[PDB]
């Protein structure tokens, strides 16, 4: 039984808020993590998800051709 | 930085601020060995009469049946008639009895006056 | 509704999430260790730890059962109590 | 047993203070804490553990009538300031 | 309150405390990222006073802290759908029956499944043979009048089992 399990020294953190939030902890004086955990609920397939008014921007980036279709019909 | 939880019948207070687990004496925690002793042996003879393939049935609780015959047979002895229990009692079984029985008395002798007179709902009043 | 579990693949999960925290090395991680002893990390940091893994696997362990994990081995069979990870 | 416990739980090398005026030096005494005072108990018992409650200051009166002295003895008293705030000054 | 000891080891209670806060501010904190750092600045504030050597300015800090705490809790901590008070609390309960049971069954379905049967006869043989001599001798010989705790000792003398198995093994897979 195999799972394959995709390993570690793949992320090397580099993201966005756990960085500004690194440097930001660093400048108070703390450095000391928990490590890369959150690095795999960030980024892959993730990293730019959408936001608020994109999801109702989403209706209408391929609707507009048909209905001009059915005005034109 | 709190007005500091009053306690209260229904205010059940929690196990962080007692604030009796502060100064706590060295017999308290003796009796706190005591409590775990106590607890001890009742789940050890538990566990004895529990565990037993021989045996077949229940559990035979002694302290279930000490409560329910305290609740149940225990109550008329002991009793003396005291002042509290004579008016509580004076308070519980006439008091509202004699409260609706005004207002009935009072509600009544409204609908016998009204249908003295005639002046009621009579167009049809079927179903009495 | 019937996830599968093993317990070879679920002591390299642990040991994954073990070599994924910062201070300890991943180098020298064993199966079998100490937590206070050898690795070098407090109370503090190993109820870090706990918790860190509570909120992965999905359910609490408690203070009192907290005392007294203090090796992996022991945390990989706790888990596999609470999951009774046979087929 | 009760003085024994008296001894066991409240005289704690935490708590205590060592201190000396006169002709001698601040390490001299260092010394000889280190090697006297350096081993003492310094080890309390299961939690057992004193703490100042906030003592309740009611405010009352009480008096010993007693018809066969000479001078009588009167005391008033109100609140007071404690140890930190300017109000003790 | 607790099985093994009576007094529950200060140093434990103060982990306790730290186990709550850091679980009310998971309940407090969406996003993640400011969870970690607001955690990071709790545990950077536990550590600005681990080291005091006394006794009674740590209780005091621990009064001030559970002052502080109980303030600026939350109401619904995030706890975990299988914890008590949370989402399943036994949600699959349905089918927990304890297995003293399945032995009143007739003996067409007794025919039915012959394999799991026997073998809990052949556990059956194995809770009898052990279960007088060396359990009840255990359980009357090392013990004091007094049994002072709640843990039970393994059979290191030999051979078979420690006692008090049949419940603790035999209980049900949590999830049917």
């Amino acid at each position: 039984s195999k799972m394959e399990l995709p390993d570690y020294k793949q992320w090397k953190i580099e993201g966005t808020p756990l960085e500004t939030v690194q440097e930001k902890l660093a400048a108070r004086g703390l450095r000391d993590p928990w490590g890369r955990n959150e690095a795999w609920r960030y980024m892959g397939g993730f990293a730019n998800n959408v936001s608020f008014v994109g999801a109702l921007l989403k209706g209408f980036k391929w609707g507009f051709a048909a209905f001009v279709v059915a005005v034109g019909a | 930085s709190f007005p500091k939880y009053e306690p209260s019948r229904l205010a059940s207070l929690p196990t962080t601020l007692d604030p009796a687990e502060y100064d706590i004496s060295s017999e308290t925690r003796k009796a706190q060995a005591e409590r775990l002793a106590i607890r001890s042996r009742l789940k050890r003879e538990y566990q004895l009469q529990y565990n037993d393939p021989s045996r077949r049935g229940v559990v035979e609780d002694p302290a279930l049946i000490r409560w329910t015959c305290a609740r149940s047979a225990n109550v008329y002895p002991n009793f003396r008639p005291n002042t509290k229990t004579s008016l509580l009692g004076a308070l519980f079984g006439i008091g509202p009895l004699i409260f609706w029985y005004y207002v009935f008395k009072t509600d009544r002798d409204r609908k016998e006056k009204l249908i003295q007179e005639g002046k009621l709902d009579r167009t049809f009043n079927i179903s009495y | 509704d019937a996830p599968p579990l093993t317990l070879e693949g679920i002591k390299d999960r642990v040991l994954y999430v073990l070599k994924l925290y910062d201070k300890i090395d991943p180098e020298k991680l064993s199966v079998n260790s100490h937590f206070m002893k050898d690795l070098g990390l407090d109370s503090l940091d190993q109820v870090e730890i706990i918790m860190a893994m509570e909120d992965e696997f999905g359910f609490e362990i408690p203070d009192i059962d907290a005392e007294k994990l203090m090796c992996p081995q022991e945390i990989v069979d706790y888990i596999a109590d609470k999951k009774d990870v046979y087929e | 047993a009760d003085l024994t416990e008296y001894l066991s739980r409240h005289y704690k090398a935490p708590r205590m203070v060592l201190a000396a005026a006169g002709g001698l030096e601040h390490r001299q005494l260092l010394d000889l804490a280190q090697k006297h005072f350096s081993g003492l108990s310094g080890t309390y018992d299961e939690d057992a553990v004193p703490t100042l409650t906030p003592c309740r200051f009611t405010g009352s009166e009480i008096r010993h009538r007693e018809d066969g002295l000479p001078l009588a003895h009167v005391a008033i008293a109100v609140e007071g300031p404690g140890w930190a705030n300017p109000d003790n000054v | 309150f607790l099985p093994s000891a009576a007094y529950l080891t200060h140093q434990q209670k103060v982990l306790q405390l730290y186990k709550r806060a850091l679980r009310h501010l998971e309940s407090r904190c969406v996003h993640r990222d400011k969870y970690r750092y607001f955690a990071c600045l709790l545990r950077a504030r536990f550590d600005e006073h681990k080291n005091e050597k006394d006794m009674v300015k740590a209780t005091q800090l621990l009064r001030e802290a559970e002052k502080e705490f109980w303030h600026g809790q939350h109401p619904q901590p995030y706890i975990f759908p299988e914890s008590p008070g949370g989402t399943s609390y036994e949600r699959y309960e349905c089918y927990k029956v304890p297995e003293w049971c399945l032995d009143d069954w007739h003996p067409s379905e007794k025919a039915m499944y012959p394999d799991y049967f026997a073998k809990r006869e052949q556990w059956k043989k194995l809770r009898r043979e052990s279960w007088e001599r060396e359990v009840k001798q255990l359980q009357e010989e090392t013990p004091v009048g007094g049994p002072r705790t709640e843990a039970l000792p393994p059979a290191r003398k030999q051979g078979d089992l420690p006692p008090l198995w049949w419940h603790i093994v035999t209980r049900p897979r949590e999830r049917p």
